């Protein structure tokens, strides 16, 4: 799931970003890792709708 | 024998430099199969799209840039 | 898929559809009021005929003049299966159902009587923002039903999962249509996708025709109220009423004449310049498709119609005539006096555009050369025009080239007459 | 400054809208541009006071377009409209205000006016300010003090210095008012001329002359009039009302030739009173008032003969109340520039046909000559019959196959011969020709390149002209084809265009061009805007064709080239085929004719 | 007489 969020992301190499992001998105792993945080990871891109711009 | 490909159909002029651009291997592959007709020609389906492109970009060679002028 | 009219929806009707969807409020004037001018007359005159009558009869009431025209009605109504031959006795559904319709055979408290300017401004407006969200704008109304369904109509696609969806080539195209054009064929697609998605089309569509004059209903009628083709002051009431829009319905253009019944803004000169006195953004945004704006006024815009906008238009998928169309269906008042309402040179060079974009014809095949002989090459060619798999022909030079499906047919074919050996 | 999510400029933070738009008829952009609605009931003041007060863009059918500039704002002060006087009236027009930037900016225009003025006498010139202190802040730059020779105020300027000196007091923000008070000069003395009562004078015509005359003054300036308005009767007429001695020159000798003849045809003027400072021919200039030579003789950076050399001492040294400037477009020339240093003169007149050039040296004109004093609408003139109803077109020839692939082959020069040269443009051509002739029209070749001029007249068998045809034998073809009812067309080379006196025609077939240059273009269509015996404007009687070939570098040239005449607003029609041509009995249709003139071409090497 | 050509008279693109 890294290397595919690495791929995904044009880049070559996994970094901690690429395994927070194939952590996070997956529904077992991210409940499997639900009380461990990964160094230099960051969160999954998240905005809610009400957040978003209107007219 | 038998040939995969696509073909393409346009007036002479554009034959002309459709065989001129593999004769001059601008592309740098002989992308004509066979010479079928002076508006007909076979090529490989894999270059038709820089083909297109080239023919494109004959055009804006051959055309005035409005560009907002 | 431009389904461009009724007959084409008409032809995709099954008897176990057709029989049930027959049903006496609004099927049989809707579709009587919609069959030709001449198989109205003989539907009229057999409704109290209990039996069949033969062809003939009806090919000799009519002139050998308009026989084509009485020969496709028929056609039709056979298609639509209204009579049986028996041998043309309609369908007792049908006949009792049409003879109900003449006649007839529910009431309760004051509505709030809103206005019908009112009424068709907001399905005006509905359907605006509808388009609003279809085109580029940063900001327009979304719901998730009506995102899906511009989806499924294949208008739109999303290109990433989260990223709000783009418009598909036929997506250009329909925005570019007129709005009774534009809304049929969402209707069309909405019914389909209905059927497709579970929701009874006998019951809508029926209710279509009625809307024109059960819980999947309430749904569709909710859905018809997002759509603003009908008003419904608070989502208990139990009656709604049908908009200027939902009164049209199927009608078409050729029902209290077209949409062209409004003030026209688009100025085009010589000089391929645009001037729209025009303040609705929606109308920006499709001029934008294929011209280069230039300024913006509080009430107009000025823009230019150049080869970059134009081709870009074409190799998004757009055509020089909905273009022009376009255009002369929004031509201002004052470029109407001219004839043509449009610049010629304007638009044989709009055309001339989109014909220097398909200069080359681009078409998949096979091809086969070195044919030991003009028989067996001639032999093959005419089994290839036979299957219709023929894409070309030079004789002269001894060869041919075939659709690649085709292709499977001759190369087995080709196997088959050499393995005769 | 502020742009839309779409590339359109957006100005609804810059100006709102009247409450009676619908009535105005005009817009005002903050980066100077300008509409206005031809088809309002107020078009005719709007038109008039934009003309007034804007430099035209694009006039087309239903929309003109103009643009402000701070040449065409000093025009408007030349005229006496003050800053509140033209900021009224546009606002009154305007059917969203005035932007304050565009009022800011007409008020800096206007204030920098009537301060400088630029006078000679004596032989001298001299800057004058009505305000003494503004010249000691002008003068703070050495240019201005190296340039000046070693209420009122005023200082004498080295003559060869004045236009560097002009130059920059427009970057200065200082322009020279240039005013001649013909009436009250006794120290030139007037001349004996006036334009005889046979002189009819039409309504452009009378506009530009007003608007050059705006009082008892003349204002210096270029006067942009179609060569069929008769820019010649308008000239001849600003020398009649100077009535002080003038100094005409044209671009080439038979121009000097046609203006001879107007003054003669249109003035009180005898011939002894006109002379033609010419190197071919001699007329002792010096021995009357009026003059007329060619930039090519006064600019002449050789050598001068002894005797036109005692001409030119007594033209440097006498002083010419009037200098009228033909087809001022070569003026912003290195040469020809010269002539205005070399001349005294106290107000200078320019006259074009083509106000366009390909270098940016255009500009130049205004602070050279001065403001455009007027601009004539050309399909107003078509709309009032002064000029021909001309159905402009473009052909749209296919280059031949074999043509293509050497074309496409060749990158070099060579390229221009073998696009000219093709069967199918050389069949079109043949096929309107023989149409044409059979239709009895009057018709017109042009080109470029004499290898394809001559390979085509020699295959049709007519008569072509170029620059190494003499004289007797280039008008001997022009007497035949306006007299002889067998000969019905005549092919040209830039000859024609350049600078020629040409019989009118109603149809001209331009088969090679010098490239996407818009004077040229312009040039070739006036042969054809003359008026004939018993035409009217609604016959469409008039026709210009250009012959291009498909895909080729003629179709830019060609697009580019037709910019002015499409901004003036002639539509180039398209034309892909002529039917007719599949069955008509034409040159090259076989291969091998096409094959002989390939090589042919091929052999020019 | 002296009436237009065809090529003048209407659209030669097909169209």
């Amino acid at each position: 799931l890294a290397g595919n969020a690495a791929r995904d992301n044009k880049k070559t190499r996994i970094i901690p970003r690429h395994l927070q992001l194939a952590v996070r998105n997956d529904e077992e792993l991210n409940k499997l890792l639900g009380r461990v945080t990964i160094a230099q990871g960051g969160v999954l891109p998240n905005i809610q709708s009400v957040l978003l711009p209107k007219k | 024998n038998v040939l995969k490909g696509v073909l393409i159909e346009c007036d002479p002029a554009m034959k002309q430099f459709l065989l001129y651009l593999d004769e001059s291997n601008a592309l740098g592959k002989k992308f004509i199969i066979q010479d079928i007709d002076d508006t007909h020609v076979f090529v490989i389906a894999e270059l038709v799209n820089v083909l297109q492109e080239r023919v494109g970009e004959l055009m804006d060679q051959n055309a005035f840039s409005l560009t907002q002028k | 898929l431009q389904c461009r009219n009724l007959q084409e929806f008409l032809g995709g009707l099954s008897p176990g559809v057709l029989d049930r969807l027959y049903g006496h409020p609004a099927t049989c004037l809707a579709v009587f009021r919609e069959l030709p001018s001449l198989a109205k007359n003989w539907v009229m005159r057999m409704l109290f005929l209990e039996q069949p009558l033969p062809q003939a009869a009806v090919a000799l009431w009519v002139k050998k003049e308009f026989s084509k025209a009485q020969e496709e009605s028929t056609g039709l109504l056979s298609g639509l299966r209204i009579w049986h031959t028996q041998l043309l006795i309609l369908n007792p559904i049908f006949r009792q159902n049409l003879r109900i319709a003449l006649l007839g055979g529910q009431l309760g408290p004051d509505k709030h009587a809103r206005d019908v300017p009112s009424l068709d401004k907001y399905a005006e407006e509905r359907w605006e923002v509808v388009l609003h969200f279809m085109v580029g704008s940063p900001s327009a109304a979304v719901s998730q039903d009506l995102a899906q369904l511009l989806s499924q109509a294949g208008l739109m696609k999303s290109t990433e999962p989260g990223e709000p969806p783009c418009i598909t080539s036929a997506g250009f195209q329909f925005l570019l249509l007129d709005t009774p054009a534009q809304l049929w064929y969402f209707m069309l697609q909405y019914l389909q996708t209905a059927q497709s998605r579970g929701m009874d089309l006998v019951e809508i569509l029926s209710f279509l025709f009625q809307l024109s004059f059960s819980d999947s209903l309430l749904n569709f009628l909710q859905h018809l109220r997002e759509f603003g083709l009908v008003f419904q002051r608070k989502r208990k009431s139990r009656r709604y009423y049908p908009t200027r829009l939902a009164i049209n319905l199927s009608s078409g253009v050729s029902g209290a004449g077209g949409t062209v019944h409004q003030p026209g803004f688009i100025v085009v000169e010589t000089n391929y310049r645009l001037y729209a006195y025009t303040e609705s953004e929606l109308q920006i945004a499709l001029i934008a498709l294929f011209s280069e704006m230039l300024y913006r006024f509080p009430n107009m815009v000025v823009a230019q119609v150049t080869r970059e906008s134009v081709q870009q238009a074409i190799a998004s998928g757009i055509t020089a005539q909905q273009i022009i169309h376009f255009l002369r269906t929004r031509a201002h008042p004052v470029m109407l006096k001219q004839t043509p309402v449009l610049p010629p040179t304007i638009t044989d060079q709009i055309r001339l555009w989109e014909l220097e974009r398909d200069r080359l014809r681009f078409t998949e095949g096979v091809l086969y050369n070195q044919f030991l002989s003009q028989v067996d090459f001639e032999l093959l060619l005419a089994h290839a025009r036979e299957l219709g798999v023929l894409v070309f022909e030079n004789s002269a030079k001894r060869l041919m080239v075939v659709t690649p499906a085709g292709h499977s047919d001759v190369k087995r074919f080709w196997k088959r007459q050499k393995h005769s050996s | 400054t502020k742009v839309d999510e779409y590339g359109a400029k957006d100005y609804r933070l810059q100006m709102p809208l009247k409450d009676d738009h619908t009535s105005r008829p005009l817009w005002v952009a903050p980066d100077g541009h300008i509409f206005l609605e031809a088809f309002s009931p107020v078009y005719k003041y709007a038109q008039d006071f934009l003309v007034a007060i804007a430099e035209p863009v694009c006039r087309p059918t239903h929309v003109h377009e103009y643009k402000l500039t701070a040449y065409s704002l000093y025009a408007a002060v030349s005229v006496g409209l003050q800053t509140s006087d033209i900021t009224e009236y546009l606002r009154k027009l305007s059917k969203t205000g005035v932007p304050d930037g565009i009022m800011q900016f007409i008020k800096l225009c206007t204030v920098s006016y009537g301060k400088v003025k630029l006078v000679l006498k004596h032989n001298r010139y001299f800057v004058e300010s009505c305000h003494p202190d503004v010249i000691q802040h002008l003068l703070q730059d050495p240019v201005i003090r190296e340039c000046r020779l070693r209420q009122t105020v005023s200082f004498e300027v080295k003559q060869e210095m004045i236009e560097e000196l002009q130059k920059r007091c427009i970057h200065l923000e200082y322009p020279l008012l240039a005013e001649y008070d013909f009436r009250n000069d006794s120290v030139n003395p007037d001349i004996n001329i006036d334009l005889k009562p046979t002189a009819v004078l039409r309504p452009y015509q009378e506009k530009s002359l007003r608007k050059m005359f705006g009082n008892g003054r003349a204002r210096s300036g270029v006067i942009v009039l179609p060569c069929g308005a008769g820019k010649s009767l308008v000239g001849v007429t600003a020398a009649c009302t100077v009535r002080k001695r003038c100094l005409v020159l044209g671009n080439s000798a038979v121009s000097v030739e046609q203006w001879k003849a107007q003054f003669k045809m249109w003035s009180t003027i005898d011939d002894s009173q006109i002379c033609r400072f010419t190197s071919d021919a001699k007329d002792k200039p010096i021995g009357c008032s009026v003059a007329i030579s060619t930039y090519s003789m006064l600019g002449h950076t050789t050598k001068r003969s002894w005797e036109a050399e005692r001409v030119m001492e007594w033209l440097k040294t006498q002083e010419w109340g009037l200098m009228i400037l033909d087809e001022v477009h070569t003026i912003p020339a290195k040469m020809f520039r010269r002539v205005l240093t070399i001349v005294q003169a106290h107000c200078k007149l320019g006259l074009t046909a083509t106000l366009v050039r390909e270098d940016d040296k255009i500009v130049d004109l205004n602070f050279l000559i001065g403001p455009k004093l007027y601009e004539a609408n050309w399909m107003e003139l078509q709309n009032n019959g002064y000029i021909a109803k001309v159905q402009c077109a473009e052909v749209w020839c296919p280059m031949s196959p074999e043509f293509y692939r050497e074309y496409v082959a060749i990158k070099t020069k060579k390229r221009i011969l073998l696009y000219t040269m093709n069967p199918n443009k050389f069949r079109a051509c043949q096929f309107l020709i023989k149409f044409h002739e059979r239709r009895n029209d009057k018709i017109i070749v042009f080109a470029d390149n004499v290898f394809a001029l001559k390979e085509y007249a020699i295959r049709l068998n007519k008569p072509y002209i170029y620059g190494p045809t003499s004289q007797g034998e280039r008008m001997q073809i022009l007497q035949n084809f306006k007299h002889n009812p067998k000969i019905n067309t005549i092919f040209i080379s830039k000859v024609g265009d350049t600078s020629f006196d040409l019989p009118e025609a109603n149809v001209l077939i331009q088969i090679s061009s010098h490239g996407g240059s818009r004077r040229q273009e312009a040039q070739r269509l006036g042969r054809v805007l003359r008026a004939k015996k018993g035409m009217v404007a609604e016959e469409y009687n008039a026709f210009f064709y250009s012959l291009v070939s498909q895909d080729t570098q003629e179709m830019a040239y060609s697009t580019k080239r037709q910019r002015f005449l499409v901004d003036q607003g002639y539509s180039f029609k398209v034309i892909t085929k002529l039917a007719g041509m599949e069955e008509e009995d034409l040159a090259f249709s076989t291969k091998e004719e096409q094959q002989q003139l390939l090589q042919k071409v091929l052999a020019a090497t | 007489a002296k009436e237009r050509p065809i090529w003048l008279r209407e659209s030669t693109v097909q169209g």
